[PDB]
């Protein structure tokens, strides 16, 4: 059994866990930045007005 | 003393009344405190002929104890707070010296989960309290205790870790914990005990040396960068700690057990030079928002600043390689600018000081002379431990020195077969000098090998590049 | 200098003194358009530097949250074979 | 970044089967070794006698 | 030797002037401050000794030395050139290193390193008003870590070659109260620590003097400074010495308290030897884990019942005794108080009483000052202020004082103090 379990990369439960919460906080600041950019395409329009 | 069965028994009554009272959750602070303090000498000879089950039961029921605060994430609830990981801290205490006690350790007196468990406990609750009031960028006497308990725990679990080996799964993060503290101020003690335990796990293991190299320049950014305390280890003249934490990589593996020194001693250079070709590469671009080159900088001058102490070699292989490095890039077109202006500088900067050293230094022999530092350095390991590496790095040495001496006469063989005699019976072998002493007898063999006799060299080669298709590389040279 | 807006002020003219911590978190975008937008006795010029000063401090944090996926990219890739 | 965690989340669980497979073998091979530990102890005093 | 401070420090430059002139001519230097070598300064030292010997005003050199602190600062801190001259007998070929003359060396030596580590003057030259200066703290500093590296290698064979003298090493282990312990973790110097404390070991199992043994304890309680790494190191090297004395007390009480043969003077003097190593180490330590007060009860008893014994031991185990007493009484206001050993240590404390009373109405007068002042101890630990610090299960430990016993004091006071 553990002769075909050799070739897998460990750790993967660390690797998961870290990088689902560094998902999540670029998550957020990703949907942050198009609000503020249809923000300010919305105050271009005001101002051109 | 053969037994001293006069406090044996003391400690023996002690746990069996534990656990006749608890077997048939908690067995309090300061029983168990007086506990370690007698464990720390008193049964460290005489743990042996003692009840196997029973240290198998006590061992399950403290494990059960550090699972309460086991990642326990965590004005007068902060006191039961406090005396809870004082409590389990004196637990892991207990632990780490409970395992170790014994210089001959019976097989599955112990399981690895709690192990695994000190080693959390010791994650997570560092991370939380420690670091942040040692260090504002990561934000009464119980902090205090708490960290020389610390101190204490992995100081063991390193040498603990050198006596038996253990899965991959405990040795990333140990490592990674090994690693951990050398970006934070006040902890100069702790990156000693992290010293010992990456001694542990590199001259223990060969399969990690990829993965130490690379968690060490991931976060190199993290270095405090201060003039407050950036040079603390004694050799006047202390030093930055990484510095003599690369030393000691450098030094640490040899796998003494033939042509195995050879090997071992060959693999040695070519994981050096892997570890500086990749802190090479990254230190001489660029990179945006930051910069490689004051660690760059610091770390050579501390390289150079102990490169002939009689217990810090390889410091002229270093440099050796530097000049190798430095000749192979700046002397094409094809490198990139600010890596050819890097090496042009190092490269003034200890050819200069180099020479003023050079200028200020000097002004059955051999094996007499041999035989007498490795006595001195014999009796320093029979005070200061970890230097045996440095010997066996020695021997190692002088066994290359021999071979490159051999294919560079018959005399001459039979000059290298009795050097070789004479190594070899060291080898199964493994006064009144001094310091000074041994300082001067290592400079002297660093004269010997063909090492500060190529300096007009290097110039020779800064004669190679004084005509250049650029100007400003040429200029600052 | 000494102001809310201070920072503003100091992207739309000077834009060298500003640092990666104000470009972080210093202030909400969305924030300080709405308390800029019904602001009286505000001249044209000045209004056009305020939105000098809001364009750049969100184009900066594109540029930094660009570059935080790139460090991200390094630290995903990385793996463990002992082989 | 996504497939790349869905990826090694499979492999999270092709760890978890692995880690189970070395525990239980580490455990077989300490039995077997306490097995012939009690017969060397067993054939010793059979020869001694 | 002024008691006014200006003067003598005046009088001393005029000395350091005068009476230094072995290789310095007052001019400059190569050949004035020191030759390259380990052996000009020693002529310095030798007068300064001479000095010494001949200032009979004096057994100490402390004013001396505060006078010639600021003139010869440079040469105080020069302490390898008098360490060769002390110890491993330098290439001068001078004379042996007198016993006289070593005493006053060792004496200008405990002078000079006291006031390398703290500045103050001495009482009567006292002034209180002083400030430190970013300079004065960092000598003091680097002064304190040149001092560390260079004693901790010279007091080993130090203590081996006066080891037997007493007042020399009551006098060389003051100095480790002003040493850095971290500086042992940075430096790894711990080895020699374990030396040091082995030898000391040598002297206190070879010493019976009252007062190198109060100088050991507070050595011991200076290096057992929780706050540093080492107090397991040190706590080892503790605790197998007291075990040892421990176990020499047991077998030495359990056949002295018998009557037999005789008590002789030899098991008379190992107990009382036994019993002032445990008293002088458990003042400051707490010892109580190694529960010897059934030894000293039982010895106190006997006192009070045979009355025909040395008085020294009954000093001793009275002491140790009440040392004992205090010590539990530290481990009760640790904010865990009991109450089966609350009432066994209040009994015990009776007990104590009624010993201590009848060592009042002993005729001894050294007995009765001791029995005075231990009872004095116990009314205070006793008294109404014990209340005072937010306490409430200590309650039933007050016990209140005898008109008998007020009036056997007031008796005491009136006939052995208003004379």
């Amino acid at each position: 059994e553990l002769k075909k379990y050799s070739h897998v990369n460990k750790k993967a439960l660390d690797q998961f866990v870290n990088f689902s919460e560094q998902k999540e906080k670029l998550i957020k600041r990703q949907e942050e930045l198009d609000r503020g950019y249809k923000s300010i395409m919305e105050l271009m329009n005001v101002l051109e007005l | 003393m053969m037994d001293s069965s006069t406090f044996k028994r003391f400690t023996a009554s002690i746990e069996n009344i534990l656990d006749n009272l608890e077997d048939m959750l908690l067995l309090g602070k300061h029983q168990l405190n007086e506990l370690g303090s007698e464990s720390a000498k008193i049964k460290a000879m005489g743990i042996m002929d003692k009840l196997s089950t029973d240290k198998t039961v006590k061992v399950l029921n403290i494990l059960e104890k550090n699972i309460q605060d086991g990642s326990k994430l965590s004005e007068r609830l902060w006191r039961d707070l406090i005396m809870e990981r004082v409590t389990k801290s004196a637990d892991a205490c207990l632990t780490t010296i409970n395992i170790m006690t014994s210089p001959n350790m019976p097989k599955a007196v112990y399981i690895e989960d709690v192990i695994e468990r000190v080693i959390q406990y010791t994650k997570f609750h560092l991370q939380n309290t420690l670091y942040p009031q040692y260090d504002p960028v990561y934000r009464q006497r119980v902090i205090v205790m708490l960290y020389n308990k610390v101190c204490d725990i992995v100081s063991s679990l390193s040498e603990l870790l050198e006596i038996q080996l253990l899965t991959d799964t405990t040795i990333l993060q140990v490592s990674s914990m090994g690693i951990t503290p050398f970006f934070v101020e006040n902890v100069s003690e702790l990156q000693l005990c992290a010293i010992k335990l990456v001694t542990a796990v590199f001259s223990r293991y060969e399969k990690h040396r990829q993965l130490i190299l690379e968690e060490i320049f991931t976060s190199l950014a993290r270095l405090p960068t201060s003039k407050r305390s950036l040079r603390n280890f004694r050799l006047p003249m202390y030093i930055q700690m990484v510095t003599a934490l690369v030393l000691q990589l450098i030094q640490c593996v040899v796998h003494l057990p033939d042509v195995v020194i050879t090997n071992s001693y060959e693999t040695a250079m070519r994981t050096a030079q892997n570890f500086l070709s990749i802190f090479l590469k990254k230190c001489g671009s660029k990179q945006g928002e930051e910069d490689y080159r004051p660690l760059f900088e610091n770390f050579v001058q501390d390289l150079l600043s102990t490169v002939n102490k009689p217990e810090w070699p390889a410091a002229e292989l270093l440099l050796s390689l530097l000049g190798r490095l430095l000749v192979h890039q700046f002397s094409n077109k094809s490198t990139e600018m600010a890596l050819r202006v890097a090496s042009l500088d190092y490269l003034g900067t200890v050819a200069a000081r180099l020479r003023k050293d050079a200028v200020t230094s000097k002004m059955d022999e051999i094996q007499q002379l041999q035989k007498a530092l490795l006595d001195y350095l014999d009796e320093n390991t029979e005070t200061d431990p970890s230097l045996v590496f440095s010997r066996k790095f020695y021997i190692a040495q002088w066994f290359r020195d021999t071979t490159l001496e051999t294919e560079k006469k018959e005399i001459e063989t039979t000059g290298q077969i009795m050097h070789r005699a004479e190594n070899r019976k060291k080898f199964l072998r493994s006064d009144t000098v001094d310091y000074d002493d041994a300082c001067l007898i290592v400079r002297y063999l660093a004269s010997m090998r063909p090492f500060a006799q190529s300096f007009d060299i290097y110039l020779t080669q800064i004669l190679r590049v004084l005509g250049e298709n650029a100007i400003a590389v040429r200029t600052k040279a | 200098k000494r102001g809310p807006l201070a920072k503003i002020w100091l992207a739309a003219h000077w834009d060298k003194k500003l640092t990666k911590a104000h470009v972080f978190e210093c202030n909400l975008e969305s924030s300080v358009e709405s308390i800029i937008s019904p602001k009286v006795k505000m001249a044209l010029r000045t209004s056009g530097h305020l939105l000098l000063g809001v364009v750049r401090i969100y184009h900066r944090k594109a540029k930094y949250l660009l570059a935080d996926c790139n460090e991200a990219f390094i630290k995903i890739k990385m793996a463990f074979r002992p082989g | 970044i996504e497939e790349r965690l869905h990826t090694l989340e499979e492999e999270k669980e092709e760890l978890a089967q692995y880690q189970k497979w070395d525990k239980m073998r580490r455990a077989l091979e300490y039995t077997i070794y306490n097995q012939e530990l009690n017969e060397t102890r067993a054939k010793l005093d059979e020869l001694s006698a | 030797y002024s008691a006014h401070r200006p003067v003598a420090v005046a009088a001393g430059e005029f000395l350091h002037k005068k009476l230094f002139s072995r290789h310095d001519p007052q001019a400059e230097e190569a050949l004035a401050k020191r030759r390259g070598r380990n052996s000009p300064n020693g002529n310095l030292i030798r007068m300064l000794v001479l000095f010494f010997l001949e200032s009979e005003l004096h057994e100490h050199a402390a004013y001396l030395v505060d006078s010639l602190w600021e003139s010869s600062q440079e040469l105080l801190k020069d302490w390898e050139c008098m360490t060769e001259l002390l110890l491993e007998e330098p290439v001068q070929g001078e004379e042996a290193m007198s016993d006289r003359q070593e005493s006053a060396l060792i004496e200008l030596m405990v002078c000079t390193i006291r006031q390398a580590a703290e500045a103050h003057p001495p009482v009567g030259r006292g002034t209180g008003k002083r400030v430190l200066t970013a300079k004065e703290r960092k000598t003091q500093i680097d002064d304190r870590n040149k001092l560390t590296e260079h004693f901790i290698i010279t007091l080993p064979m130090l203590l081996s070659k006066y080891s037997a003298d007493a007042e020399k090493v009551a006098n060389l282990l003051q100095i480790p109260q002003y040493f850095d312990l971290e500086i042992y973790s940075t430096g790894r110097m711990e080895k020699h620590l374990d030396a040091l404390l082995k030898q000391i070991k040598f002297v206190v199992e070879k010493h019976v003097e009252s007062d190198v043994l109060e100088a050991c304890s507070k050595t011991y309680s200076i290096l057992c400074s929780e706050e540093y790494t080492i107090q397991n190191r040190v706590d080892i090297a503790r605790s197998q010495l007291i075990d040892e004395f421990v176990d020499r007390f047991n077998h030495s009480v359990e056949d002295l308290l018998q009557e037999g043969e005789e008590a002789d003077d030899d098991d008379i003097y190992n107990v009382l030897s036994t019993l002032k190593r445990l008293t002088s180490f458990h003042n400051a330590h707490d010892l109580t884990k190694w529960d010897l007060f059934g030894n000293c009860y039982r010895l106190l008893k006997t006192g009070i019942e045979h009355g025909a014994m040395p008085e020294q031991i009954v000093v001793q185990a009275l002491q140790c005794s009440h040392y004992s007493i205090l010590w539990q009484l530290v481990k009760i206001t640790d904010g865990s108080p009991s109450k089966e050993d609350l009432l066994v240590l209040r009994k015990t404390v009776k007990s104590f009483l009624a010993v201590c009373q009848q060592c009042l109405s002993n005729v001894n007068t050294p007995v009765k000052e001791q029995a005075f002042m231990l009872l004095c101890d116990l009314l205070m630990i006793f008294s109404h202020q014990l209340m005072t610090g937010g306490r409430e299960g200590l309650q039933p430990l007050v016990f209140n004082p005898d008109t008998g016993l007020q009036s056997e004091l007031l008796s005491f006071v009136m006939d052995h103090v208003f004379i």
